[PDB]
Formats: structure tokens, sequence, C-alpha cells
RNA sequence: GCGGGGUGGAGCAGUCAGGUAGCUCGUCGGGCUCAUAACCCGAAGGUCGUAGGUUCAAAUCCUGCCCCCGCAA
RNA sequence: ACCGCAAGGUUGAAACUCAAAGGAAUUGACGGGGACCCGCACAAGCGGUGGAGCAUGUGGUUUAAUUCGAAGCAACGCGAAGAACCUUACCAAAUCUUGACAUCCUUUGACAACUCUAGAGAUAGAGCCUUCCGGACAAAGUGACAGGUGGUGCAUGGUUGUCGUCAGCUCGUGUCGUGAGAUGUUGGGUUAAGUCCCGCAACGAGCGCAACCCUUAAGCUUAGUUGCCAUCAUUAAGUUGGGCACUCUAAGUUGACUGCCGGUGACAAACCGGAGGAAGGUGGGGAUGACGUCAAAUCAUCAUGCCCCUUAUGAUUUGGGCUACACACGUGCUACAAUGGACAAUACAAAGGGCAGCGAAACCGCGAGGUCAAGCAAAUCCCAUAAAGUUGUUCUCAGUUCGGAUUGUAGUCUGCAACUCGACUACAUGAAGCUGGAAUCGCUAGUAAUCGUAGAUCAGCAUGCUACGGUGAAUACGUUCC
RNA sequence: GGAGGUAUG
């Protein structure tokens, strides 16, 4: 695929195509751009910088596979599934960060993740917690 | 009670709204195409036999 | 496994519509005309070994063309029988019709003629097995690349049904080049209704 | 006549000491299944035999009555 | 009877009952047996159903009838691509009995249309004067006869579904085996494929796979109207003067074949990668469904054997019913809202239909729609403004300006007439519902998801069916499990 | 590459 017009990044477009509902790329585009505007408003610095820091935080490094009773055995996450899960959890836990507008939701989610807080980081550490707990089965 | 009703639809009727189409060779009301005045079955029969111009099974 | 009629598969590819006329609107009359002609030829068809009729229409004329292998029985000797046909047929239609008897030699190579024959044999209460055997025998002597035959119903007066078929040669249905001539007929046997299907494939040619 | 009891369909707690009627099996609907059973998810089903009083509150205490079980007679 | 402390051992029948029990091997099927392979089968993902209201179909009960059929996958928005009447097969009432319909004899005859009385209507009854064009229309007596959506789909033909587009099923000759049977059709390797090669008591072939077929994707030849508008002037507007360059249309052609380069590999097939090229590894999507299984479905498309009714199980009209309603199941629609609702302006499609039908404009009506009336049998005109989208403003988290069920009133169109029982509109009201338990479905790309549009049936009625385009993903680690 | 022991119908 390609990078985005305003910022020239692959991840932004890959994230638009995951926020997008029913192929409303422009709606998703609007709300993500306004979120970058609003996270430049609050916590004044570059939207890409804060965003990339956010995904560096929440993007995990381990995973589990459920097999057999049912063991759940750890495994090293692929570097593509890394960004995949990061962006997915970012969007979803934004959507359930529960306030008025999704741009505000997203802004707060990237903000909290940038400061290593937020539901996405919670899921990350849950994942690693259950992984190391199940480390015996590797 | 088919052939009676065949006669019956082939007659005029006390008002035009009562007039209904059925295939002319098989007295079948449903799935009639009023261009051909044929039902779906006899359409297949005849178009397979090659007896209906234009027609060719598609794609 | 519920397979289709190959003539229906091939129409518009290697063989053409037997009806060869246009009408933007009035199929609602003209197709029923075509069928009623197709039915009225019961007269000939009962004995005259007619394979198929093609039909063409114009503003003035109808031009019909009946294929057979015993054409004498439809033209009389000089024309009495065709004129007998024109009278009643044109009375039905109410339009000037000119006909054209046309000959197909080699009558034991034509699907509907084989089917007609085996049906009348089985009404005369012969044996399905010998019938299909000798049909394919004579067809292969006439030099066809493939024949297939099938009869289905209450063979031998049996209490229940069967489907028996024979073949010799190649009958490539899924090939669309192949001009395989299929025909179905029936036989109102004293026990029930035997349904006969027959298939010939007499080498490969295109209409173009 | 004397003595014990009567709580959803069955069997049992709860009555002694009054405080929102509970347990197992069952019943009904839905699931799984080729179908049935098991199993999973839900829901009904109880004026606590009845009629009176006391109490803010009665299965619970008191009264009266109709049955059930033994003994007898 | 004998032995044994005993448990029990040795010896050892019959009555009666069955027509088999049995052994070795062959073919298949099965396996909670094994190896390999594949598939939206899992898995990684996206969105849903089951929760609510509504539409629809089915079961069950009722009813005079709620016609008949389909009932694990493979019945259940299925027959029905159209239940107000007809359709309609069912029920009630009323009616007919060579009959509503066909073939025959004869009287005949050309015919009747169209009025009026009565009837609910079928119907009779008066007319109206219908005219041999021997065939033809029209009746009439006639017995032969018709008629049957009546039974059997386990007597059937034909048509179809499914295992399954899975890749398998067979045969001729030869050989092995007493024989059933085997080989071939197995093995190595590969392939989407019993696809190909190699080997091998097999050699070949056929039905299947594949290609020929259609569509879509690039180009070229011809042609240039109703289609196009670079060149120029013009006009609101490619419209009109002009050009057919471009697009497009549609006939012929080219194109793609592992065809070529390298590497791998038994050097073979084949695989991996590369170039070129619009496209590359059956390009994508269809059409095409082997032998046969399910005594699968259909006797209500039709045809048909046998059976049955025939002054009635046949036939005619009117009215009812197929639309019921304590409940259960399935398929879908609308939503449970801010990625949104309302209002305003503005933009880009495709595939299709159209003659007594498509109905532009103007006008009236808030709106359903109505009057007039242009063009149009099509690349002309109409259907037909596409909607989502974008730009703004507002509403600011509420059972809400969400949702739009239900009911009340008043109206519009169709029709012989919308109570049962059509759709639609305006107003009023404003229910349930804050994303659904156990379970479970679909989908691997222009797909899923979502937004509109069109058409057959059709007077009128679509949340259904079939078809079209617009926006447009997520993921596939991989085969341990179902 | 083959042999031997080591829940219902
Ligand atoms: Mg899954
Ligand atoms: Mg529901
Ligand atoms: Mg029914
Ligand atoms: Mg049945
Ligand atoms: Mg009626
Ligand atoms: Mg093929
Ligand atoms: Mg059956
Ligand atoms: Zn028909």
């Amino acid at each position: 695929v390609l990078p985005d017009p305003i910022h020239n990044s692959k991840l932004v477009t890959k994230l638009i195509n995951k926020i997008m509902l029913d192929g409303k790329r422009g709606t998703a585009q609007r709300i993500l751009y306004s979120a970058f505007d609003l996270v430049e408003q609050r916590s004044g610095r570059d939207a890409l910088e804060v965003f990339e820091e956010a995904i560096n935080n929440i993007m995990p490094v381990l995973e589990v596979k459920a097999r057999r009773s049912n063991y759940q055995v750890p495994v090293e996450v692929r570097p593509e599934r890394r960004t995949t899960l990061g962006l997915r959890w970012l969007v979803n836990y934004a959507r359930l960060r529960g306030e008025k507008t999704m741009e505000d939701r997203l802004a707060n989610e990237i903000l909290d993740a940038a400061n290593n807080t937020g539901g996405a980081v919670k899921k990350r550490e849950d994942t690693h917690k259950m992984a190391e707990a199940n480390k015996a089965f590797a | 009670a088919k052939t009676s009703m065949v006669a019956k639809q082939q007659k005029k009727q006390k008002y035009a709204v009562r007039e209904y189409t059925r295939c002319e060779r098989c007295g079948r009301p449903h799935s009639v195409y009023r261009k051909f005045k044929l039902c779906r079955i006899c359409f297949r029969e005849l178009a397979y036999k090659g007896q209906i111009p234009g027609v060719r099974k598609s794609w | 496994g519920q397979k289709i009629n190959p003539i229906g598969l091939r129409v518009g590819i290697i063989r053409d519509w037997e009806a060869k006329w246009y009408a933007e609107k009035d199929f609602a009359s003209l197709l029923h005309e075509d069928l009623k002609i197709r039915k009225f030829i019961d007269n000939e068809l009962k004995e005259a070994s007619v394979s198929h009729v093609e039909i063409e229409r114009a503003a003035n004329r109808i031009n019909i063309a009946i294929h057979t292998g015993k054409p004498g029985m439809v033209i009389g000797k000089g024309g009495s029988e065709i004129e007998k046909l024109r009278n009643k047929l044109n009375a039905l239609t109410d339009k000037k019709v000119h006909i054209n008897v046309i000959e197909i030699k080699k009558v034991d190579l034509d699907a509907r003629l084989v089917a007609e024959n085996i049906a009348r044999q089985l009404e005369n209460r012969a044996s399905f097995r010998r019938v299909q055997k000798q049909a394919i025998t004579r067809a292969m002597k006439l030099g066809a690349k493939g024949i297939k035959t099938q009869v289905s119903g209450r063979l031998g007066g049996a209490d229940i049904a069967r489907a028996e078929q024979y073949s010799e040669g190649t009958v490539p249905l899924h090939t669309l080049r192949a001009d395989i001539d299929y025909a179905h007929a029936e036989a109102d046997t004293t026990y029930g209704k035997l349904g006969v299907k027959v298939w010939i494939y007499r080498g490969e040619v295109l209409p173009t």
C-alpha cells in the first residue's frame, strides 16, 4: 500500500483502514486528522512522534497459542502482528474509553499510551502476564 | 379441474381484472412470461429443443 | 447426475435455432403458431420418419423445411400430399406457406429416427437389449465416431424400473465443438412408459 | 378415644427461639445431536391443609375445623 | 458311578429346538487404528443470527374450510417470477347433468351483437331480425362420450436436488488366482486434478479433468449515428455549423502458451524466482455436473400404467377461507445512535424496461398524487434527481430531535369493489429496544461489509427473488485440535 | 525392504 498525504506514513493509512467502517475512508480520515490536531493542541508536540511512541508502548512482544484440557503456550509474536495488534487494541479500547467523540477517544488513548497508561497497555501486560505464567509450557 | 379453467381463462370474463395468463400448451398459471406466454418449464423444453429464437443459455 | 440436453447447450454455438425468424413484439402469437405446426405434423410424423422441421417467416410467406428419409410418403408421387398439407395447414395458419421436403440419407445415423424405431420395436414387444445392440451396430457400420443409447422404465414387464444403457465410441458431452445429436422418445408399453434416449456423434464440423 | 403429622409433582430442611420459602430429583421452552438420554442456558410451579385471632411482621405463637399414620375400640 | 475334607474333577446322555453354526480368503463400509493430502474445517481476522418490533414461511391448535405438496444436511422469503374477486384446487349456499371442453351422426344453419324484467350471480324470460360466405360459423336431438388439482412418486417417463466440480467410475484384450476377485486404477515424485513423467504383467481406450464456449482485463482493422468533442466559430446545453482525432459502440483479429532466462530436481515432469508484457503460471468469474447413492422430490407443469367417482370425488356463479392465534422453529428487514440524527447547498454510476405502454415540462396540491400535454417502438424521448460521499450550521449523551411499532382522524391511486384483505400520504400518538445466554452462520478481495438502482411476476401490492454499479477492508502464523 | 522377542437405535 502507500503512506498518507499530510504526514507521509504507512501506519496512519493502515490505521485508517482499520478504523474505517463500511468503506468510509474519508470519515475515518477526518476523525484521525482531527485527533492529530487535538493531540497537537493538548500535549504540544508532533502527532506522529506521540503516536509512534504510543504504539511502541502498547505493541507487544509475546503471544500465546491455545492447544492441547487446553494449554496456552507462549510464542514470539511476528513483527507484522505486532503493529496489527497495537493498532487494533488502540482503536477498540478507544471505542470503549467511552466519551463523546471518537477523535477525543483516540487522542486520549494515544496520550495515555504515550505515557505508558491506558487500556491498551493493560492488555499488553495482561498478555505478557499470562504468557510468562504459562512459560513452563514453551 | 384444469381444462375447464383453461376454457375459462380463454373466455372473456365479466370484467377485465379477472383476466389471468397461463401457458397455452400447459395450463399452468404461475411462472408465466407474458412475452412468450410460456411457463418456465415449457420455456426450457422449447429453448433446449431450439424452437425459440434469440435464446441461448448465458454466461 | 441430472445432466442437461446438449442441443440446449450448443444452440447458438455450432447449431442454430430451428425457428429462424424475428419478431420484436408478436412472439405471443408466432411461437404458438410454430408449436401448432410442430404438433400438426403428427400426420406425417406418425410414419414418415421426419427428424426435424426448420421454420422461417417473412412478410408475405412462411417457408418451412421438413427433413426425412422417406420423403415419398410426404410428397405422394407428384405433389398430392404436399398440396393436401398446404390446404389444411394454411387453413389453420391463415398465411401463405411454402414447404420444402428435404432428404437426410443414412436414416440409421439420426438420433430421433433411431429413437422412433426402438420405441416402435418396444411397442411390438422386442428386447431392449437386442434393440440397443443392433442400433449401435448399424450406426458404427455407417461410420459414426460415437453412439450412446439408454432406455428406462419397466423392462421385461418387471414390477419395478431400471435404466440400461450401452455405448461404443466417444460421446464427449462437455466438448462444445462436438455436434452430438441427442433425441428422446417414449413408448407406451402395455405395462407403462419406456423412455428412450439416444446420442450420436458423427465427427466434427462448425457452422461458420 | 390417645399421640404424631399436612411446605411447588416426589422426598427433605426451616416451626423449638416469629423478620422477604430453601435443597436434590422432576416439569416447560430452547440449545448440542442423524434422533432420544446425558449435558449446557433460561422460566414457571408453592393462600406453608383450611378458617379465625395476637403481632408492624406468622410456615412459625394461640384457637377451631378436614384429612393422613399408628395404637387402640 | 468313582475320587476329593471341601471347592469341585473324571465319565457323560436325552427329550426338545434351529436349518443353519462354522473355517480360510475377496470386495466394500466402519473404526474413539496408522501415514500422507486437501477444503473458510480449524486457526489468525471482519461482520452477523439466537435477545427486541415488524415482514414472511413452517410446525401446532382452532375453524365450515383454514386446499394440496416439500420435512435431517439435501423441507421451512421452498412450488407461488405476485392469495381482494378470478386465480383456488378448499368450505357454505344456490345451480347443471353428452355436461365448462373435444370427435362423430343428423336437423340444420351462416352467426349473433346490443337492449329491458327478475335474480346475489350463474341464469332463464321478452326481444332486436340475425341470412347457405359444401367445407365454414352458429346452435339443437343423439348415444358413443367427455371430465376428474381424485389415490398410488414404493408401478413409471421426463425434470431436479445432494454426496460433489469431489476426482473419481468402468471397459476390451492379456496375465495371476480353483473361485469370489486382482492387475491396469498400485509404487517414487509432482499436480487444483487417475494432471504429467518415470517404473512396473500389463497394453490401450472410454465417461470424467483440462481446453474448445461466454464474460471481464490491453491493443489492432473497419465504421462514425441517435454515440464522442481535440481542432474552430457558436449556444443555456456537443446544441449547431463542422471533424470522427479520442472515448464508446460491435464484427473481425492479435494476445498468454511454462512461450523465454537462471537455479533446483532422476537429466523427465514439475517447482522457485526473473525478464518482457495490460495481464503469468487452469489471469479473475461463470456455463458444463462421470458410473451411481439417498425406493430423496414431483402422478398439482405435462404425459402415462393400474384403481376409484361419473345425476358426481365431474361442472357453473356469489360469498367466505388459503391473511386465524395460547405458543415454538427457520429466513430476512428496521433499530437499539455521535464513525450519528435533522436541515441547506453541491458531485460522480452501472445494468435494465417502455405501445396502448414510458409520461419530460408547465401548473394545482404540504405530500400521496391530479389536469393538460411534448417526445418516444430507442445509443434520440421518458422511466431517471442515484444514495451513501463532500461542504456548512444545529442537536450534545438522554429511552433522547434515537427508533418508528401501534392506534385515531382525514385523504390519494388501482380496480366492479381495498371490512375480512392492497400499497401510499399528511397530521396526531410514540411502544419494545442502550448492541443480545447456552449455542451458531457467512466470507480469503474489488470479496466481506455497507449505499442506492433496475427488472420478471404484475391493473395494484416485495423487507422476497434475479441483476447492476458506488465506497471498501481485516487477516491468513500455520495444520496441534473440531 | 520384509519377519521374531522386548450411552443407545
Ligand atoms: Mg473462527
Ligand atoms: Mg429474533
Ligand atoms: Mg400447508
Ligand atoms: Mg410425498
Ligand atoms: Mg370463487
Ligand atoms: Mg470443464
Ligand atoms: Mg420416497
Ligand atoms: Zn408452460
